DNA sequence: TTTTTTAGTATGTTGTAACTA
DNA sequence: TAGTTACAACATACT
């Protein structure tokens, strides 16, 4: 019965979520009061939360207990809950069911009564993407529901949405997480699994998350996998490319001079050795961005990369700060074109071709 | 669906995790095209269905294998475009997802096989998140790209990343001789133009592709002298065309990169044509040729039904306004 | 032409150039 | 089979009669007239029941058969009205015309309307069966070159008096509709019983209804009609014609025209159009044609006929009969601007 | 109470009839002369009078005096006919009844001869709202009518018919009903219900009509109600201007004459209306595309834009060809970059401003 | 406890905000007794399409007699706001768009109302119906009954026939403005007993955007965040908007080329902890609002009061051109931001590109 | 005299045949 | 013992 990190921890209660803090003290607020809404939208990028979050509101409407913030976890209709098999909650995916008498029967079935609980909720998921007539039909019963009847819906792309719908419900903007919050999560899971792990390994790891902790865990569980059962900074690096010392800054410099040879040259042996070629940009941009702000001011530069400092320094002195502009706006068109050049190398040579001819 | 020799590595790490109970039940495996990415998902799908399996290879004898190897198995579902259509749409993707929620019919394992992702529409790739994401007990599901980035992003951070490195360029070439009889510079142009992928290279060399960029280089090098570019629309209008556009990007990047000064290129075989670009054409003027040639090669792969001959007609036509005197050029955007 | 107009044509920026200053109805200055 | 006209049909079949009649076209209005003409030419010969019946692959071959059988030796009077297939006739069709050919008697009548028949479907077997015991007619609607002289006669069958105004206006107001023109006579003698109509009364009482087809609109654009080309795109688009069968036959010309003038700089045209098997008729035209566009304008109209077709494609733009009045215009001669071209 | 203009001022006689002179003329004729065909057509604009010239023509038929081209209006057909309730007439919404297996219990009925009139009348109303086998069937009966019965056929869509249909039928196509006849009817019919009015919201009303008489009754009784019993033009004014949707237009005038106040008073009316910003560009650009064909050529506009063809024509003549090229290219870019603005409302704002005042500066 | 909306609707002509002239066409209506037999409302959302319909029909049917001011006291009238009045038949052409549902509608027209002098057919997003239904009604809607009113809603009238619109009296509704939303938000919650500011009340009727039911669902919001208070740090949080005046500073700081100053502010933002796109977009509004005003003094509006002279000075001061060039160089960040490695560093690259290519104070070139 | 067409997904109406209440 | 469900053909709208 084994199963993935993203499915194994997801939250069973309030407490255990990571971040959203607003969204979580506007919900509990709202429950303690007695503020209840008919529907709640959930909005955000990918990986944030939104069904669990949802799934977790459900769980307190429907308490045994009561309508409470902090559902008990033990009652009958909280463990069926976290199973997936309670009667009330019928969760529907609209990615699957854009026919509009498929929404057609659902309107007809919630007249009818709860069977036990004291709310029928009806979670719907991938809403961003019903036929129009399918958001049409839902905008009578959604304006004024029955006494006994949530709607809960969440969405990554609201924007496809139509005005009339967002207009009848709460929205919920979900926020990505932070690279910090990220990295705790993750030290927590592995801690729990008692599962080796070395600092810069899960810097590496959330720095790549790109603010999703579903990417996150993913990620993870690929270097576990081909980490030999644990996770090191070296088998981490080989699993992204990284550059390692100055693999970087060695071919901006040739870039900005404008030798031919060596900057093919250094693409060549780049190639036989084998790195990502978009990994190559992102740091080329940033060293850029660094030499940019050098130019602002002196102090700008981090004492950590102390290694290159002079070689940095010395380009900041040497190129106008208009030509630093040239090139990052010239290698930001190269990322944004690499996925649709013939070959990934071959995007890359374009890229560096067309800088070459700034030079005078 | 060859097995390669470089593909024994990479497939016993794989059913390692399989065989120790913690697979993961999505694997998106991207590999250029001739790696023989099929090949490996097709072992894996056979082990996974073989009902006593002895270590790593299937045993081949059981009621499974039996079935397997008939190519009709209860439990075993393949998503590909038809043979007419060009993508996958999403009334096949709701017809799988609904027999999955079935029991097994014959009690093993369930075995998902989609032939290329990229191919998905928009509609059909979101249908397949929520299944995907919460898949009931014993569904396993492989995947294959050529470029994850182009995948949904949704769609991609379900499943786990494995990647296929092709092998070394003096092992490739040294396999492709044996395989066939051309000269190292033949060999090496070939490897090269198919991204040091083997077996691509092999495709070219055992179809009649060979003979058609033969053809292209003698029409190219007689058009550059006299500048009469509207004559390569013989060698281009083909049913092909973005295959060939590919070989003439290829051409006007190594003349690019002599220019400049430069070792490696990438068609080593025919230095006299490479010569020609670069003394008759202007450094500039080969980047906006080459910045077109990429752009409309995308169009006609991206756009579903648009006109092939219009579209190479009105580049040709393009190209030779560029090099007439006192013309701007394209700039990239964004 | 000069390198400030150039370089911002190559960076994707175009400049607007006053036509009609009656349109303007303020201190422009 | 003899080919005749359906004026004189009423005269063949004053004359005499035959078992079958085969007349071919795709004009409504004379097919209708014609049909009449055999029903009332029918009807006074002392025919009683008459019937109606379509054929097409559709249809049952062996209902077709049963058809056929249906005539016995001892029967009334009976006239059956068949219609050929839309796409047309074949093999199988072939063998129930003949099969009907053997199965025929002077009480039962046939009669086929529909298209012209291909070359290739002249030498079929029924068709030669028929060879004497049949008459043919054409039914093809007049051009706009041989319609006036159509209109005139018309109406001096209804003894009206027509100015050479007046018929420019029908035919301007009515080409390639001869339903709408017959009926707008029938209206125009109601309103006048003088008889005598002059411009001013027929432009009060005639309306704008006319069909046209792709390749008349590519025919005015070699010519340089710039009024016609505008007006066939409001008829086409009113009508509902696609757009992207429109793109198609002016690409085929197009592209020829391009080639024939880059590569008749150093050769004879004559040569060119012989060995691209161009039609004589349309000699004169693409003649005129080269020597009026350039090779600059050609670049253009290339230019703005590949961003029309892929705007259409995936941008799914509405404003696609926007470019075509523009290109119109562009082959036409008349200078045009940028930024239209080329976006 | 007091009725609806539009049901209560049904036409009643020949004469009532405003315009369609060249459908009117010929009908009387027919009449007067015996020469009556089996079945009839019209085709027209919504409300131009199709269905009441059809009701006129069925009385005049089934008349006691005889087939008159003036009916009597008095004889107790005349008046059943009116009200509705006359056995020998029989009205047809094709619209509500549309298949096939109601039109059959219909034609059954055609042999039975008329029982007190010397016609049977068969009206059908949305007759291009019949399946396939409908038209079949009507065909079947069409093809051999009896000499006592006659078919009017009224429709809005004569191109949806089969052609089969549209040859055994003399159709009759009505006109725009114009400007001054609107107005003159209007005129007519406040009058003789004792409304005040002024020659000039008569003049907004009949423009606003757009060629349908229905339309302007329509208006009329609507600005009756805002002006509290009287039609002053004041009132009706304030009525237009809450209806108006020629904003893409008025924005293009304002533009060339250079008014920054009357260009952001018509984004804040635009805004209240709640128009869609995107669209308003995209019918702008048209606007533009289109003045600057006429220039090429005068004949580039077409009857599908008669309502503002004045204003058109204007333009075209005033505005150099070069200014119409630059504002049409001001709004392409503007276009380009209306999504990473920070609002829709200022995106537009922004790009017609730049319109006004301000050119690119373009390479070299 | 009940939704705001829900539980406060207009039960009288008198409790509708705006759209006085759709009231006083049926007031008077109703007064001379001029009453048509087909209505049609269009407008946005939430402006009160279904409410004023709904009033109509209570006076319509109210005991006393066809009255503009309902008593709301009378049988009649008690049932229709409970939404289970006999002769009031409500339809969604939503959920019921196939003609087979229009047929049997216009069967059942003909019968005589129960209890009510009318029986009103009320038909709720009507361009929802199909092309067949259309044309059904067609024919029965120019010529009703004498004792049927017809009643349509619809957002997007252009969907509807042209046939359908001549047959109707058509009555279009107006956005709400920010004084009426204003006014009517400080009503509800003086009547519900709950603590507000003046300045978090003009922040969710600016985020309403001409409409009422989008500024009650935020006021919900807003009261739950609050524990049962509405406070303007509550309300600003919520909406993840800055203050203009740190948004103004920056501005102000980088006209004058004040890099060091720019980035103390970056640094304070980010501390913050507010989305970097939120920056880019006030300064692309404050830069817009700057044109409007150089355009015309009379554009700035007054919700920005606190700020007025501010940013009538940098108008007067800065050049038009330099505000072109200023704004697009934003625009053009805002289409590469999310290309960037990181969210600071494209914002930070997208600055300091203004400050390279200042007009007249550009950063120093080396040799 | 003879030539004409992008593709995918979703909704609605009318008519006919086979299988089940 | 007669009606309902499923399938086929044709038309329309939006991406
Ligand atoms: N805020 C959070 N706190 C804890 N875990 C989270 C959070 N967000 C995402 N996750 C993890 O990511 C996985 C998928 O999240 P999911 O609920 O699918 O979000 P989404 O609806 O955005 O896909 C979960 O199994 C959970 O472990
Ligand atoms: N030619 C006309 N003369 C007088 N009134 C007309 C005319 N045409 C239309 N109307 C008015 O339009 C109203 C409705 O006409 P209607 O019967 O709907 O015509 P249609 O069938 O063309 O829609 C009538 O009350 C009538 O007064
Ligand atoms: N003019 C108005 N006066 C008072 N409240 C209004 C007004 N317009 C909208 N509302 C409020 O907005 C809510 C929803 O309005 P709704 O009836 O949905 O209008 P629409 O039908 O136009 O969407 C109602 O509960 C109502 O209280
Ligand atoms: F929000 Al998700 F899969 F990323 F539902
Ligand atoms: F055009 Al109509 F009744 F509206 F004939
Ligand atoms: F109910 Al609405 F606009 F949302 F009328
Ligand atoms: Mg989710
Ligand atoms: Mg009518
Ligand atoms: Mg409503
Ligand atoms: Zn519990
Ligand atoms: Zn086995
Ligand atoms: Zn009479
Ligand atoms: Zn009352």
């Amino acid at each position: 019965s084994y199963q993935v990190l993203a499915r194994k921890w997801r939250p069973q209660t309030f407490a255990d979520v990571v971040g959203q803090e607003h969204v979580l003290t506007a919900l509990a607020n709202g429950l303690s009061l007695g503020r209840i809404h008919h529907a709640y939208l959930f909005s955000g990028t990918r990986g944030v939360g939104k069904t669990s979050i949802a799934r977790l509101l459900a769980k307190g409407l429907n308490c045994e207990t009561g309508i409470t913030a902090t559902p008990c976890g033990v009652c009958d209709n909280c463990r069926e809950i976290e199973q997936g098999r309670f009667v009330d909650l019928i969760e529907i995916d609209a990615a699957s069911r854009t026919k509009v008498e498929d929404t057609r029967d659902l309107l007809d079935n919630v007249q009818y009564a709860p069977a036990r609980g004291r709310f029928k909720v009806y979670l719907i998921d991938e809403v961003h993407m019903l036929s129009r007539h399918s958001f049409n039909a839902l905008l009578k019963t959604l304006e004024e529901p029955p006494e006994h009847v949530k709607f809960l819906l969440a969405t990554t792309d609201p924007q496809k949405l139509p005005v009339t719908i967002l207009s009848r419900c709460l929205q919920f903007h979900l926020k990505a997480l932070d690279v910090e919050q990220i990295r705790h999560q993750l030290e927590h899971i592995l801690n729990e699994e008692h599962i080796a792990h070395e600092p810069r390994a899960l810097q590496l790891l959330a720095r790549a998350a790109e603010g999703s902790l579903r990417d996150a865990l993913s990620l993870t569980d690929q270097a576990i996998a081909s980490g030999d059962g644990q996770v090191s900074t070296q088998a981490v690096s080989a699993m992204l490319g990284t550059l390692d010392d100055d693999q970087a800054l060695s071919l901006v410099e040739a870039m900005v001079e404008a030798n031919g040879e060596r900057v093919m040259a250094l693409i060549n042996e780049a190639a036989a050795r084998g790195i990502e070629w978009e990994a190559l940009l992102v740091e080329m941009l940033g060293l850029l961005h660094r030499i940019a702000m050098v130019q602002l001011s002196p102090a700008a530069l981090g004492n950590d990369m102390a290694a290159i400092e002079l070689r940095m320094r010395e380009l900041a002195r040497t190129i106008p700060p208009t030509d630093i502009q040239l090139y990052y706006q010239t290698l930001l068109i190269g990322r944004k074109e690499l996925p649709y050049a013939p070959d990934r190398r071959m995007g890359v040579e374009m890229t560096l071709l067309r800088a070459l001819a700034f030079h005078p | 669906m060859r097995w390669y020799p470089w593909l024994r590595p990479d497939f016993e790490k794989l059913v390692a995790s399989y065989q120790a109970g913690r697979g993961h039940h999505a694997l998106l495996i991207q590999a250029l095209p001739g790696m023989g990415d099929d090949a490996l998902i097709y072992a894996l799908s056979r082990y996974l269905l073989c009902q006593q399996p002895q270590g790593h290879k299937s045993c081949g004898h059981c009621r499974g294998c039996q079935l397997m190897q008939a190519g009709t198995h209860p439990d075993y579902y393949t998503l590909a475009p038809e043979k007419g259509k060009n993508t996958l749409g999403v009334d096949a993707v709701r017809e799988v997802t609904e027999k999955l929620n079935e029991h097994a019919r014959l009690g093993g394992a369930k075995v998902v096989w989609v032939t290329d992702a990229a191919l998905l529409t928009d509609a059909a790739a979101n249908a397949l998140l929520k299944t995907l994401e919460e898949p009931p007990a014993e569904t396993w599901f492989f995947l294959a790209t050529r470029e994850p980035e182009r995948l949904l992003a949704t769609l991609r951070s379900r499943c786990r990343l494995h990647y296929l490195a092709p092998p070394p360029e003096q092992y490739a070439v040294t396999w492709l001789s044996r395989e066939v009889t051309m000269s190292q510079d033949a060999l090496l142009a070939a490897l090269r133009l198919s991204a040091g992928s083997p077996g691509a290279a092999l495709a070219l060399f055992q179809g009649d592709n060979w003979q058609a960029r033969e053809t292209l280089c003698q029409a190219l090098a007689y058009s550059v002298p006299s500048g009469d570019w509207y004559s390569l629309l013989a060698a281009l209008n083909h049913e092909q065309a973005p295959a060939r556009l590919h070989w003439l990007a290829t051409l006007l990047m190594d003349a690019l990169k002599r220019h400049h000064g430069a070792a490696q290129v990438t068609n080593v075989d025919v230095p006299g044509l490479v010569a020609e670009l670069a003394n008759h054409l202007s450094p500039s003027r080969l980047q906006a040729i080459l910045g077109d040639v990429c752009h409309i090669r995308e169009q006609l792969m991206s756009v579903t039904g648009i006109n092939r001959e219009l579209l190479i007609t009105d580049l040709l036509l393009r190209i030779e306004h560029y090099l007439q005197p006192g013309v701007v050029l394209p700039v990239p955007h964004l | 032409t000069s390198r400030r107009d150039w370089q911002l044509q190559q960076l994707g920026i175009t400049q607007w150039s006053l036509r009609r200053p009656g349109a303007l109805q303020g201190e422009i200055a | 089979m003899i080919r005749l006209y359906p004026e004189q049909l009423r005269a063949q079949l004053n004359e005499g009669l035959r078992a079958a009649y085969l007349l071919l076209g795709n004009d409504p209005l004379l097919l209708q007239e014609s049909q009449d003409a055999v029903r009332q030419v029918a009807a006074a010969q002392g025919f009683e029941e008459h019937h109606t019946f379509s054929i097409d692959p559709n249809t049952d071959w062996n209902a077709i058969f049963s058809l056929c059988q249906a005539m016995s030796l001892f029967a009334s009077r009976q006239t059956l009205l068949l219609l050929l297939p839309e796409n047309g006739p074949n093999a199988a069709i072939n063998e129930q015309l003949l099969t009907l050919t053997g199965l025929l008697h002077d009480d039962l009548l046939l009669i086929v309307r529909g298209n012209k028949l291909s070359k290739a479907q002249e030498n079929a077997a029924w068709f030669t069966a028929l060879a004497n015991r049949s008459v043919q007619v054409t039914c093809q609607t007049p051009e706009q070159a041989q319609l006036p002289r159509w209109v005139a006669a018309r109406a001096k069958q209804l003894n009206l008096e027509l100015d050479d105004a007046a018929n420019q206006v029908l035919c301007y107001c009515y080409e390639g509709n001869l339903l709408a023109l017959a009926q707008a006579l029938e209206r125009l003698s109601l309103l006048w019983p003088d008889g005598k109509l002059t411009l001013p009364r027929v432009e009060q009482a005639v309306n704008d209804a006319a069909h046209f087809t792709p390749f008349h609109w590519v025919d005015a654009l070699l010519m340089g009609k710039s009024k016609r080309a505008l007006h066939i795109l409001q008829q086409l688009r009113l009508e509902g014609s696609e757009p992207v069968i429109l793109l198609r036959t002016l690409q085929r010309e197009l592209l020829l025209l391009v080639n024939l003038k880059r590569q008749s700089a150093h050769t004879p045209l004559r040569a060119l159009f012989d060995k691209h098997r161009v039609w004589q008729n349309r000699r004169g035209m693409m003649g005129e044609a080269l020597n009026r566009l350039s090779q600059t304008q050609l670049r253009q109209a290339v230019q703005l006929l590949t961003r029309t077709e892929l705007t259409l494609k995936q941008d799914y733009g509405q404003s696609v009969w926007a470019e075509l009045e523009g290109l119109s215009l562009l082959l036409c001669h008349k200078p045009l601007a940028d930024v239209f071209i080329d976006g």
